[PDB]
């Protein structure tokens, strides 16, 4: 099953739509962008580790390259993420709105009206 | 060569005593060792448990026990002086419980 | 001390390095242009300015 | 509650920048501050819990738990430098590092608001403590261990995400408030009983209930001092966390799914105890010991009254101290001999008479003397089994009986008699051990003058 | 159907198995991969010119050209097998286990 | 002569520094929920003629 | 072989798998399967011997029937419906002997014999490109496919895929075997999600190729075939053993590694329909790739093993090639969990 | 650039190289002969680049500093105790063999390496082809066990079959007693103890296995005592020399490639060297490996990747 290929209006291979351009972007002190960095500065520590070098000393333009392009990558990830739920939760209330018959509101009814069973513990 | 591997033998245990006679049990450095015991036993003892037990035993009534006795006083009091009952065996007034009309 | 040339010398490969940087802080560069002009636009489309 | 969890994500670092012989120095005093910052966690209220944020929360039953986690990473510091004197400095920093990654998780799980999330943190437990226990025990028979302390693990746990992942379904939330909110109660189908099960038997198993508890003498035996105090003060004590926390959505299915849990609790309590009488390995006869204690905390549990609640948490808390105060007694002496058999070093209290009194103190407290929380967890449970029926009296006392002896076996067998006159390597007790004894029983009588930090959110 | 259409699939199921039930020889299990796509050929054929698809005649042409490049894949392998065993026997293909 | 000094002992101002840095963000974490700031019915109050939140 | 010619093999393998990726016409799709196959051929026996080209005969015919079956269903369902677009398969049988097709070319159960002899009689550089490439074209078809599977087949094979793949696995000592048996555990796994979510079975497939990636760069770094000659690595360098240790309790889904996370979703996804039983089979049958996961991780990394004192010499060299994606491999292979929701960028 | 497949895609062809004088020279003899002396006459003749006979500490030579390293971190076994107590029961002699197999197959891949990156000839002393005679000369005095010569047949068999045989074999011969009387007349104290009936394993090897079989690869040039110390007569007698029947004339430029990035990484070159076969004789155990590997690690110049050991006078590592 594939809930969101065939949904109408979807450019093949655009990775990002323009209403995608509607939303709030991600701030850049986002603590997932801030893990992605995380991930890339481990990558550069595993990096020097592997090449029997100074673990944290050994390559800082490597490393800060390495950081670099993990929050590069990790801020269009989050954009397209982002989008995808709120197109996620637009299409759910669109669906809810065009087919009241299958979500009806009923009746609230109060604690002091409905009959619960009690089960003493003894 | 009637052996099955080469493998270095099993060494005897270092006693810290020897090359320290009063060695605190932590390091073999004496320095490090007289350290290691000062920090363990200023923040062990002095910081943590006692400076915690103070701020435990002192620490504000949250849990409202004063405050629901001097409730508790106030309410028998009141009905003690009014002549109603210390306690009810309802507690929620019939009228805002609607019970279900038949019972047959 | 190494009796090979140990290819790596006591300078560091400066035009790899170089390139290292240049492309790290094109790449910061670029981001920040990119999330400005998101702000901008997510701004301009929903009207809070 | 990041005021916490930081510092110790801080202490990583520290450990990984340290100088080769500061390691120790630095984990210590840094560990023992943040055991004094969460002290403050015992403010608690009388109504609700500390509801931080969406994801952390602390209530008046973790706090204690996080308090002695807390307490307890500085003591396994202390009680590790020595047999790992030799070791690398590298290894050293990740024996350091896998100590301070499970205070982390145990941490973090003993405060999730959300049940998935506490899955996974009570799932990532494992692997630091496998990698313990598997690269830093001593004997051949270490690696079985591991296995069995795994798998018996994940057996259970594995359904119960299947049944978590089916209650998200069902009422759309895990969060922990939501859930005793919208509590219902569970109808009486054959789908509901196995629901049930999936629910209770991690919990079980990690307790670990009588028939289930054969990974914990291995795990207990083999594993290093450190590995074996956080697998026994702390480690069992997540089972009965989780089942307090799961109940609240079991009832009232409990009522009569509870019958031959309860059965295997009291039987399997007597037959442990008697277990503990003869056993020719000291660590054993703990572990066996942590077993009794534990069937008594899960017959607590499983009748649901507000003091067996009281004294299930109280005897959480007395038991951890006290059985990591016996796993660093037996191995102070297992240094010294390079041996774990009960009669071999004998008359050890006219050789170390401080250790003696050491070892007369936690025998003391073992055997629940009053008034020690050990005796106030274990009264309020049998008052709350004697209210569930009155024929309980019988195997509870019976217990009463069987603990003592063997509790005092052990002293008897170890300090009393005559010293064994082949061995002549015993020396004076140093300082570092007698520190660990002290800071391990002074909190306990401390706790006795207040205690009701330790009674949990039902007092 | 028609019994032209059930004769051609007979034909490739009696291929099939032919393929799957292995004797000695590769050789003549590679006459039973011939024999699969020359039915495949048959069928496909008499399925376009039935309903005079015609853009489709072209179709059975480039299957016939796939299968020569499966049969000369086929016959190199046979080679450097026979030059490992001086014989074309599947039992001699045995050096690795399950 | 502080540069060993400091070389050797700055480690010792990591869990401090997440001490405080973990107090920061509990009160940002404590800012993102208040939508029910002096609005429940057991505290809702009227606000002092200088004061503009009831808690922080 | 020829650097350009073997260039120009990978490139025609890739250019056949992309072909079936990109095509909407079967015939198409056919003809990429052929060319993937026939220079995938070559590619298995660049290192000429007997073993090699076992292998690639075997795996050749397996293949080619596969292709025959796979084009007989094509014309079944041309017959019964004059359609030559890539859709819901117009004809049960059809779609039967389609399934049965594709299962035998990813090497599902019970069409998984051919697996572990053709990993063990290729080059690690060879099994890695077989396990790992080879397996996009045949599940991209299963996934667009997908809404006309009959569920009871596909569960059926997904299951015993599961069950074989931990049993075969916990039999060996050759770690190409264990790898072809953890592809197939891990196929039956992608497999079992496939008729209810396919982006679970993306998220699953991206998982396992990242972690196989990196077990088969850690493996050709340290040049050992055997679980003896692995043991042997803690001596030369033990950076590789601990994250290779590591990397095999992600592969055996342990919590709070990013290997949990497909399994995970998976048994969600499954409880979102009814299919109680299903999941909670699968982890319990997991458990045994967990169990010789757990038995290499004693046998390399969590013991010592003794050494040789040739190996002294091997002590005073550098590892000459150097492979660049590695350490990004390892990182995500372990540290992607707390990064899970991103997988809404997969549909 | 490092050599590779980029490398030989555009340009660099071996072929091209090779001027008649590559020539790939190995100078055999027994113990104590001139075969040294011969070698470097030969070299300085043809202008080739001389080999000197591979020792214990060959390895060494080549890494870091050519300074050898301590015979605990390096070797692990003694030429000097092996000639003192040759049947010693910690296993020193096969150890030694195993050692010095190693070491001469890293200086032929060296020699291999040279020769095919510059296209000059090189002369070695002995060989890999050579080797097993001492090996031989050890079986049939009892000095090693026979599980001992299984092992080092599969190792030679797994190693030995990837690379080229020299272009031509020069042996020297000198009769046992002889050698015994040049032996005596040496001085080293250790070397009297070598009983003639070692010397004639190692001639009757030699003569009977190496040089016959060698011989149908390539001719092989003998020579007596008296007739090699005119290095000018045997250079003449090398250069007119029909070398076509060797399977160096069948090698095209994709097998010279192949065989270019086999010499190189001496890692895959040393592979099969240390396979898991648990012989005592070279199988150590898990804690004398962690402690020798601790204290090799912790070397001046072998804690790090050659350009970053600070220690030793690196600088600008962290941008390296
Ligand atoms: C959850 C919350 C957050 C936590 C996240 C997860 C944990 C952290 C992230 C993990 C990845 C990061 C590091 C990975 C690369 C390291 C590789 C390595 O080899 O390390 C050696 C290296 C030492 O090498 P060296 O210095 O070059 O010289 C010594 C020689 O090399 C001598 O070295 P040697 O090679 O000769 O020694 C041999 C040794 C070499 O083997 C190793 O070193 C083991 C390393 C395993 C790599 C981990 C795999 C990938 C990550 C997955 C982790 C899973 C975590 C999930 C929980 C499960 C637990 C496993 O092998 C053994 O001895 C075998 C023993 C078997 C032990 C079994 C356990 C192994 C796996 C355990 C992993 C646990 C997590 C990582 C622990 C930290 C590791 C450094 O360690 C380091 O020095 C780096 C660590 C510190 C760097 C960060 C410093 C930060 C800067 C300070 C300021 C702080 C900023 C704060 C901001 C506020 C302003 C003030
Ligand atoms: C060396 C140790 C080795 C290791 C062992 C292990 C040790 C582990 C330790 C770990 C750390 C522990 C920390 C725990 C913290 C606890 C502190 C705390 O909460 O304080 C509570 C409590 C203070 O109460 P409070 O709530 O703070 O005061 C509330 C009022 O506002 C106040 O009322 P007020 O307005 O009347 O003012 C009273 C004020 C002033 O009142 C007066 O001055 C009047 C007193 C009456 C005398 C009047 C006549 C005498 C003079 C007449 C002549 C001179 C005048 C005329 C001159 C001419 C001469 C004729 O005096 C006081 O405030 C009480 C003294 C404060 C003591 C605090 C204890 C802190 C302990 C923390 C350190 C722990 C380490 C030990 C170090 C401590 C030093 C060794 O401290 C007490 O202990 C009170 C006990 C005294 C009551 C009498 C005992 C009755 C016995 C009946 C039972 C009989 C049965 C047999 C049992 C016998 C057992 C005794
Ligand atoms: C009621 C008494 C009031 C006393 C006032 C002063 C109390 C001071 C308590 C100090 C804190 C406890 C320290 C325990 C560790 C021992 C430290 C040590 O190494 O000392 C060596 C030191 C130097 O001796 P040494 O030459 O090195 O000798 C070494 C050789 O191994 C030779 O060693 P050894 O043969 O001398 O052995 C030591 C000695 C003593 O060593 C110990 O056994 C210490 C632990 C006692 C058992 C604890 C487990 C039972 C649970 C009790 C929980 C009470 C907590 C209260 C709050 C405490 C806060 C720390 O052994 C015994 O005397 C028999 C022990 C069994 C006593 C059974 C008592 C049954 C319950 C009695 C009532 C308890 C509740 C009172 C309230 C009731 C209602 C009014 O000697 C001392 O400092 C004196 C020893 C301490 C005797 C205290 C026993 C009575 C106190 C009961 C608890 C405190 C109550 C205070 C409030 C009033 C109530
Ligand atoms: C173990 C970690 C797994 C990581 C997997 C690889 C991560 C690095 C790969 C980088 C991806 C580069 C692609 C960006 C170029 C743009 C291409 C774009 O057009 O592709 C779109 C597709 O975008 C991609 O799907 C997004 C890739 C992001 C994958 C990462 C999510 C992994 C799960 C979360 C774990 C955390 C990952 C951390 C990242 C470092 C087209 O969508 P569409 O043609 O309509 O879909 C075809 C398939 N359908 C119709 C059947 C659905
Ligand atoms: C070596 C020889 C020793 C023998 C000689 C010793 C000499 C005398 C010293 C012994 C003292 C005798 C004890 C007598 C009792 C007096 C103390 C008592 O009065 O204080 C209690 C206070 O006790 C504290 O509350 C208990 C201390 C808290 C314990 C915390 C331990 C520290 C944390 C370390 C980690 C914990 C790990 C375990 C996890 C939970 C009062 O409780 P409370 O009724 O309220 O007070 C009412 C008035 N207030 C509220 C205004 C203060
Ligand atoms: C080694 C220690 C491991 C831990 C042990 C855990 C203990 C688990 C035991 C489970 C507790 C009870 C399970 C089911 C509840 C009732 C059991 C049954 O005997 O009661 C009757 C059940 O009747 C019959 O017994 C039918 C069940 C018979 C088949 C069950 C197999 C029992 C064999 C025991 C094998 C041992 C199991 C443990 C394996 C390790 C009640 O009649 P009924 O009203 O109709 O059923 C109630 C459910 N309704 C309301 C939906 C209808
Ligand atoms: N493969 C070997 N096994 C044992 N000993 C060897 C081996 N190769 C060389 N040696 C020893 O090295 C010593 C010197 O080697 P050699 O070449 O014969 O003399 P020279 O250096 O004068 O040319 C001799 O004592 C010889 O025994």
């Amino acid at each position: 099953m594939t809930m969101m290929s065939g949904r109408p209006g979807r450019v093949p291979l655009q990775f990002l739509p323009n209403e995608a351009r509607s939303l709030p972007p991600p701030k850049l002190t986002d603590p997932r962008l801030v893990y992605m960095g995380f991930l890339g500065y481990c990558s550069g520590l595993i990096d020097n580790a592997i090449r029997r070098r100074p673990v944290v000393s050994a390559g800082l333009h490597r490393q800060l390259l390495y950081v670099t392009s993990f929050v590069f990558f990790g801020y269009y990830l989050l954009k397209r993420q982002d989008y995808m739920y709120a197109l996620r939760d637009h299409d759910m209330f669109a669906y809810v709105k065009s087919h009241p018959e299958d979500f009806p509101e009923k009746d609230k009814k109060t604690y002091g009206e409905i009959l619960e069973e009690f089960h003493p513990v003894r | 060569p009637t052996i099955r591997l080469q493998e270095d033998p099993d060494p005897e245990d270092e006693n810290l005593y020897e090359k320290n006679p009063d060695s605190h049990g932590y390091d073999k450095d004496p320095i490090v060792d007289l350290w290691n015991m000062r920090v363990v036993f200023f923040f062990g003892f002095s910081i943590v448990l006692v400076l915690g037990s103070t701020f435990v035993a002192y620490l504000p009534d949250y849990r409202m026990q004063e405050w629901a006795r001097r409730e508790a006083e106030r309410l028998v009091k009141y009905r003690e002086a009014n002549g109603l009952p210390l306690m009810e065996s309802n507690c929620f007034d019939p009228n805002k419980i609607q019970l279900p009309e038949d019972e047959d | 001390k190494f009796y090979i040339r140990e290819p790596p010398h006591g300078s560091p490969d400066w035009l790899k390095v170089g390139l290292t940087l240049g492309t790290s802080v094109f790449l910061w560069i670029y981001l920040i242009k990119q999330h400005k002009e998101d702000v901008l636009e997510y701004k301009r489309r929903n009207g809070l300015e | 509650m990041l005021k916490i969890i930081i510092p110790t994500t801080m202490l990583l670092p520290m450990t990984w920048m340290s100088k080769h012989n500061m390691i120790w120095i630095n984990a210590t005093v840094h560990s023992l501050l943040i055991s004094l910052i969460s002290l403050s966690l015992l403010n608690q209220l009388g109504e609700n819990s500390l509801n931080f944020s969406l994801t952390f929360f602390s209530d008046s039953l973790s706090a204690p738990l996080l308090v002695l986690t807390t307490w307890l990473l500085p003591l396994m510091l202390m009680a590790s430098q020595s047999h790992l004197s030799k070791e690398t400095t590298t290894r050293k920093k990740l024996y350091i590092t896998m100590l301070i990654l499970l205070q982390l998780f145990l941490i973090m799980t003993f405060t999730a608001t959300e049940l998935i999330l506490f899955y996974i943190l009570f799932e990532a437990t494992l692997v630091p403590t496998l990698i313990i226990i598997t690269r830093w025990g001593n004997q051949t028979e270490r690696l079985n261990a591991g296995l069995y302390f795994l798998f018996y693990t994940l057996a259970g746990s594995l359904p119960l995400l299947v049944a978590l992942v089916y209650i998200q379904n069902t009422t759309g939330s895990l969060n922990f408030l939501i859930i005793h909110y919208w509590s219902h109660p569970l109808s009486n189908s054959w789908s509901n009983i196995f629901m049930w099960l999936a629910c209770i038997m991690a919990f079980m198993v990690k307790m670990p209930l009588y028939g289930l508890h054969l990974w914990l003498p291995k795990a207990h035996v083999e594993a290093p001092i450190a590995g074996s105090m956080v697998l026994a003060a702390v480690l069992l004590k997540l089972g009965g966390y989780g089942m307090m926390r799961i109940t609240t959505i079991l009832n009232p299915l409990t009522n009569y799914m509870a019958y031959p849990f309860l059965m295997l609790s009291m039987w399997g309590m007597i037959m442990t105890s008697s277990i503990c009488l003869r056993q020719t390995d000291l660590k054993s006869l703990i572990a066996y010991s942590s077993v009794s204690h534990m069937a008594l905390v899960i017959v607590a549990i499983m009748i649901q009254t507000p003091w067996s609640f009281m004294g299930a948490t109280a005897l959480m808390i007395a038991h951890g101290l006290t059985s990591s105060m016996l796993f660093c007694l037996a191995n102070t002496n297992y240094e010294r001999v390079h041996s774990r058999t009960m009669i071999l070093a004998r008359g050890l209290q006219t050789l170390l008479p401080l250790m003696a009194t050491w070892w007369l103190v936690a025998s003391l407290t073992n055997l629940a003397l009053p008034p020690s929380i050990n005796l106030i967890g274990e009264l309020f449970i049998i008052t709350a089994s004697f209210s569930w029926s009155n024929i309980t009296i019988i195997l509870m006392g019976m217990n009463m009986m069987i603990t003592a002896l063997y509790s005092l076996y052990m002293l008897i067998t170890t300090q009393r008699g005559k010293y064994t006159h082949h061995i002549n390597n015993i020396k004076p007790s140093f300082t570092r051990e007698n520190a660990l004894m002290a800071l391990h029983i002074l909190p306990l009588l401390l706790l006795t003058l207040n205690p009701k930090m330790i009674l949990g959110p039902l007092y | 159907m028609p019994l032209v259409y059930m004769n051609i699939i007979m034909a490739f199921a009696i291929a099939l198995a032919g393929l799957l039930m292995y004797r000695s020889h590769l050789m003549s299990s590679l006459l039973c991969l011939e024999g699969m796509m020359l039915s495949l050929f048959i069928m496909s054929t008499l399925i376009i010119l039935n309903t005079h698809f015609t853009l489709a005649n072209m179709m059975p042409i480039i299957l016939l050209v796939f299968a020569a490049c499966e049969a000369a894949l086929g016959l190199s392998l046979l080679v450097m097998v026979s030059n490992t065993y001086g014989t074309d026997y599947v039992q001699n293909l045995n050096l690795l286990q399950c | 002569n502080v540069l060993q000094i400091v070389r050797d002992h700055w480690v010792h101002i990591l869990v401090p520094v997440g001490f405080v840095f973990g107090c920061y963000l509990d009160r940002r974490s404590d800012e993102k929920l208040t939508a029910f700031r002096n609005k429940s019915l057991l505290f809702k109050r009227e606000l002092r003629p200088n004061e503009e939140v009831t808690w922080k | 072989m020829n650097p350009i010619i073997y260039t120009t093999l990978i490139m025609t393998v890739m250019s056949g798998t992309m072909l079936v990726m990109i095509s909407s016409h079967w015939l198409l799709i056919w003809i990429g399967f052929e060319m993937n196959l026939l220079a995938m051929i070559p590619v298995l026996m660049k290192n000429f011997n007997p073993r090699a080209t076992e292998a690639a005969t075997k795996y050749f015919l397996t293949q080619a029937t596969a292709s025959m079956m796979l084009m007989m269903a094509i014309i079944i369902n041309l017959l019964y419906s004059g359609q030559w677009t890539i859709t819901k398969m117009f004809n049960p049988v059809a779609m039967t002997m389609m399934t049965m097709a594709l299962a035998m070319k990813l090497g599902l159960s019970p069409f998984h014999f051919w697996v572990p002899e053709v990993t063990q009689g290729i080059s690690l550089q060879a099994g890695l490109l077989l396990l790992t490439w080879q397996k996009l074209a045949p599940l991209s078809v299963l996934c667009q496919i997908s809404q006309s599977i009959n569920p009871n087949l596909m569960l059926t094979m997904a299951m015993l895929s599961i069950l074989i793949g931990g049993w075969g696995g916990l039999n060996q000592t050759q770690l190409r075997k264990i790898m072809a048996y953890s592809s197939i555990a891990h196929m039956g796994w992608m497999t079992a999600v496939l008729p209810y979510n396919t982006t679970m079975t993306i998220l699953n497939l991206l998982i396992y190729i990242t972690m196989t990636l990196a077990m088969f760069m850690l493996l050709i770094h340290s040049s050992a075939t055997t679980t003896l000659s692995l043991s042997h690595t803690w001596n030369k360098m033990p950076v590789i053993t601990s994250l290779m240790m590591v990397t095999l309790l992600s592969m055996g889904g342990l919590p709070p590694l990013s290997g949990f996370m497909p399994k995970w979703m998976i048994i969600q996804e499954m409880t979102k329909n009814e299919s109680i039983i299903m999941p909670t089979l699968m982890a319990m049958t997991a458990l045994l790739n967990l169990y010789f996961y757990m038995r290499l991780a004693y046998s390399s990394s969590l013991t010592m093993f003794p050494s040789t004192n040739n190996m002294k010499m091997k002590w005073q060299f550098e590892h000459t090639k150097q492979m660049k994606l590695l350490p990004t491999m390892i990182v995500l292979s372990t540290l992607v969990l707390p990064m899970t929701p991103a997988l809404s960028s997969l549909n | 650039l490092q050599y590779g497949p980029l490398a030989f895609v555009l340009g660099e062809r071996t072929t091209r190289k090779l001027t008649e004088t590559s020539k790939v020279i190995t100078v055999d003899g027994n113990i104590c002969s001139g075969k040294g002396r011969l070698a470097r006459e030969i070299a300085e003749k043809l202008g080739l680049r001389h080999f000197p006979e591979a020792g214990i500490h060959y390895a060494d030579s080549t890494t870091g500093d050519g300074k050898p390293l301590d015979v605990q971190l390096s070797g692990n076994c003694s030429l000097e105790k092996f000639y003192d107590d040759p049947k010693s029961n910690d296993g020193n002699s096969y150890r030694l063999q195993s050692w010095l197999y190693a070491s001469r197959l890293l200086q032929y891949a060296d020699a291999l390496e040279h020769l095919l990156s510059t296209g000059q000839g090189v002369v070695l002393e002995r060989s890999i082809y050579s080797d097993f005679v001492f090996l031989e000369a050890m079986y049939r005095q009892g000095f090693i066990r026979k599980q001992c010569v299984e092992h080092y047949n599969e190792v030679k068999k797994v190693t030995a079959c990837e690379y080229l045989p020299p272009h031509v074999v020069v042996y020297v011969d000198v009769p046992v007693p002889e050698i015994q009387s040049r032996i005596q007349k040496k001085g080293n104290p250790h070397e009297m103890k070598i009983t003639a009936a070692y010397l004639q394993d190692i001639e009757n090897a030699y003569k009977k296995t190496f040089l016959p079989e060698m011989s149908e690869k390539c001719e092989v040039l003998q020579y007596s005592a008296r007739e090699a110390e005119d290095a000018e007569k045997v250079v003449e007698d090398i250069e007119y020399l029909k070398c076509d029947k060797g399977p160096w004339p069948d090698q095209d430029d994709r097998t010279f490639h192949r065989l270019r990035m086999l010499v190189q990484n001496k890692l895959e070159v040393l592979n099969y060297t240390t396979i898991p076969v648990y012989l005592p004789e070279i199988t150590i155990g898990a804690h004398q490996s962690d402690r020798v590997f601790q204290k090799f690690t912790e070397l001046p110049g072998r804690k790090y990747s050659p350009g970053y050991n600070e220690d030793v006078g690196d600088k600008w590592i962290w941008l390296k």
